[PDB]
RNA sequence: ACGGGGAAUCAGGGUUCGAUUCCGGAGAGGGAGCCUGAGAAACGGCUACCACAUCCAAGGAAGGCAGCAGGCGCGCAAAUUACCCACUCCCGACCCGGGGAGGUAGUGACGAAAAAUAACAAUACAGGACUCUUUCGAGGCCCUGUAAUUGGAAUGAGUCCACUUUAAAUCCUUUAACGAGGAUCCAUUGGAGGGCAAGUCUGGUGCCAGCAGCCGCGGUAAUUCCAGCUCCAAUAGCGUAUAUUAAAGUUGCUGCAGUUAAAAAGCUCGUAGUUGGAUCU
């Protein structure tokens, strides 16, 4: 059992930081190894250079190929796979062009079908894709 | 530095289960009933009944003789009589926890302006004071979501500068008046 | 209804006395001069770098 | 794998184009309508509650 | 509706049996 | 990691945030050393060295925006090279001068408050309740709606005189004139298998394209994709990514677990620590 004695104050405030040490959200939060691997470095979106376009298999029990990008972010060179939404988008994409690049929605984890793919393209050369998608906006030249 | 004020509050909260059949119900009801424009109408309500059930909570668990309750209570109590919302022989403290949102909906000057006969519903109720015809003494109140003090109930008039009170026609009449 | 403020003064000279400039300007008894403060301010910092008299050969 | 096939689908897709319509009210009013169609004038009931969108 | 209860009963684990028994209850 | 006052969330206990307008501290590209002064180790003072960098007639000279604007760069990420000392106050020899302190506008969906996008009458009815009659009918009291059916009324969004505002203006408020029937003066953003509110309707595709936070949907009759129609959630707002809080009694002080789900040291001794039997009016 647990102390419980009017001194053990400092045992009790001891034993819950270690403790704490062992809990999986706490640890990644505050041991600063994730965050030195994180390739967004902690942002919530990143800029990036399309570097190809890349078909990646779903995985088993559902047969698709998902268009994703390379990329290569600007403000550390990490490289980067993004995957691309809607239809027909990816033939909104070229080479070597800026891409504004957003999460997949769990903290860093591969989302659905995309196998290790954390990664979602947002905007491609300062228009985003859904105005493209929709129709909204055409593609500058 | 600057000589501005920062001091702002939300005056709704918003519930925690965004579907679930009886609260939309419930809050339709009100919204059809009392002739409001949204679910953020009926949440401002509820969050006034809110504070001011907590407040009436916090002061039930205090002391009888206890200055404090003494004096915040007579305040609450005379608030809400002063507005029309509590009884004057209901003025003990639990009373407040037995107060419902339709008390406080039935004091806004929408519905009071339909209950007097000045219209005859209760979105031309609203629609009434938003075109500046509805006066509270002698000033022109144009806001749907004014509580009518208790005092003031017996001052809601025409608006005497408005076709309806001061008999002036308006653009309509005028322009169809020229065609003549 | 308007709501503002009034002041009844014993006497004009006492009115441009006590009265701010604008006030009286309004009624015509004082006028501003027509400089703006960046040429004020840029003749002022022209004339820092002048020793005596030819402060006053520059404008 | 290929990605020749990127907009296979939405490109087939025949066009329809949009019917006009009315304009649907707004604010109070609508919100009016919804109240008369939920909770006015609702006599028949065969112990079903056939939903808004009920198509079958 | 006995028609839910019926295409529920016909299938209990499907495509439509989350959707029948929502509407059963 | 500048510290507090404080902020978000929160039944109770807590967790997280606090560069940021108030108080205190530190610094003026990095160190160091000083003059003057009541008060600096001052940088919109000076003297050096280090790093940058301006003009040069090549001998020399001059630098410090983490002040206000503004530019570059960095980036996911942030406004005008505007007007004024009229207000609040400060400085000076001073009732008088000065103040990018400060105030006023500009940009501004950070965020917060209020709040339009229609109301009514008549018809005609799906019509319904209410009502007598015997079924029709009658019931013309009350309500709702296809109403591209009618009808006049009311308005501000705009346009725009004049005041008022103000240092001068703008805005708001006040008032002339004009200003609404698709009142086209036309509300959007997300969804419609479950979680979770709302279509196993129609057309296309056919484990493809794609959707899908999770479970899953798609392999020729797809309630899930691409669309039409319809429907519903919030609404001048609503999606998405990320940090964080509640949910989490999944950090457990309140208040968790350790036979088999993760878990009691192989066993005993033992310092510190923690806890420690009656009893005194
Ligand atoms: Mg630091
Ligand atoms: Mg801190
Ligand atoms: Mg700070
Ligand atoms: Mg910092
Ligand atoms: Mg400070
Ligand atoms: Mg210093
Ligand atoms: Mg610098
Ligand atoms: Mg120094
Ligand atoms: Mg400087
Ligand atoms: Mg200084
Ligand atoms: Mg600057
Ligand atoms: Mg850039
Ligand atoms: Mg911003
Ligand atoms: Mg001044
Ligand atoms: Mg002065
Ligand atoms: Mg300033
Ligand atoms: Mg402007
Ligand atoms: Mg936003
Ligand atoms: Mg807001
Ligand atoms: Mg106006
Ligand atoms: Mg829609
Ligand atoms: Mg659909
Ligand atoms: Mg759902
Ligand atoms: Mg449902
Ligand atoms: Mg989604
Ligand atoms: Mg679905
Ligand atoms: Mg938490
Ligand atoms: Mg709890
Ligand atoms: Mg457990
Ligand atoms: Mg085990
Ligand atoms: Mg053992
Ligand atoms: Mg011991
Ligand atoms: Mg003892």
């Amino acid at each position: 059992g647990k102390c419980r004695g009017l001194r053990t104050a400092r045992k009790l405030r001891s034993h819950r930081r270690d403790q704490k040490w062992h809990d999986k959200q706490y640890k990644k939060a505050h041991l600063g190894t994730a965050l030195k691997a994180n390739p967004f470095g902690g942002a919530s979106h990143a800029k990036g250079i399309v570097l190809e376009k890349v078909g990646v298999e779903a995985k088993q029990p559902n047969s698709a190929i998902r268009k994703c990008v390379r990329v290569q972010l600007i403000k550390n060179g990490k490289k980067i796979t993004a995957f691309v939404p809607n239809d027909g988008c990816l033939n909104f994409i070229e080479e070597n062009d800026e891409v504004l690049v957003a999460g997949f929605g769990r903290k860093g984890h591969a989302v659905g079908d995309i196998p290790g793919v954390r990664f979602k393209v947002v905007k491609v050369a300062n228009v985003s894709l859904l105005a493209l998608y929709k129709g909204k906006k055409e593609r500058p030249r | 530095p600057v000589a501005r004020s920062w001091v702002c509050r939300k005056t709704y909260v918003t519930p925690r289960r965004p579907f679930e059949k009886s609260r939309l119900d419930q809050e339709l009801k009100l919204i059809g009933e009392y002739g409001l424009r949204n679910k953020r109408e009926v949440w401002r309500v509820k969050f006034t009944l809110a504070k001011i059930r907590k407040a009436a909570r916090e002061l039930l668990t205090l002391d009888e003789k206890d200055p404090r309750r003494l004096f915040e209570g007579n305040a609450l109590l005379r608030r809400l009589v002063r507005i029309g919302v509590l009884d004057e022989g209901k003025m003990k403290l639990d009373y407040i926890l037995g107060l419902k949102i339709e008390d406080f909906l039935e004091r806004r000057l929408q519905t009071q302006v339909f209950k007097l006969g000045l219209a005859k519903s209760i979105h031309h109720a609203r629609v009434l004071i938003r075109q500046r015809h509805i006066r509270v003494r002698k000033q022109v109140v144009n806001i749907p979501s004014f509580i009518v003090r208790l005092d003031s109930q017996k001052h809601i008039d025409f608006s005497l500068r408005s076709p309806y009170g001061g008999g002036r026609p308006g653009r309509v009449k005028r322009k169809n008046a020229k065609k003549g | 209804k308007t709501t503002g403020f009034g002041m009844i003064y014993d006497s004009l000279d006492y009115a441009k006395k006590n009265e701010p400039k604008h006030r009286l300007a309004r009624h015509g008894l004082y006028e501003k001069k027509k400089t703006s403060r960046k040429q004020r301010k840029e003749r002022k910092n022209r004339m820092k770098k002048v020793r005596g008299t030819a402060k006053a050969n520059v404008g | 794998g290929s990605l020749a096939r990127a907009g296979k689908v939405r490109g087939q897709t025949p066009k329809v184009a949009k019917q006009e319509k009315k304009k649907k009210k707004t604010g109070r009013a609508k919100r009016r309508m919804q109240y008369n169609r939920r909770f006015v004038n609702v006599v028949p009931t065969f112990g079903k509650k056939k939903g808004p969108n009920a198509n079958s | 509706c006995p028609e839910w209860m019926d295409d529920f009963e016909a299938d209990p684990k499907g495509k439509y049996a989350q959707n029948l028994l929502k509407k059963l209850i």
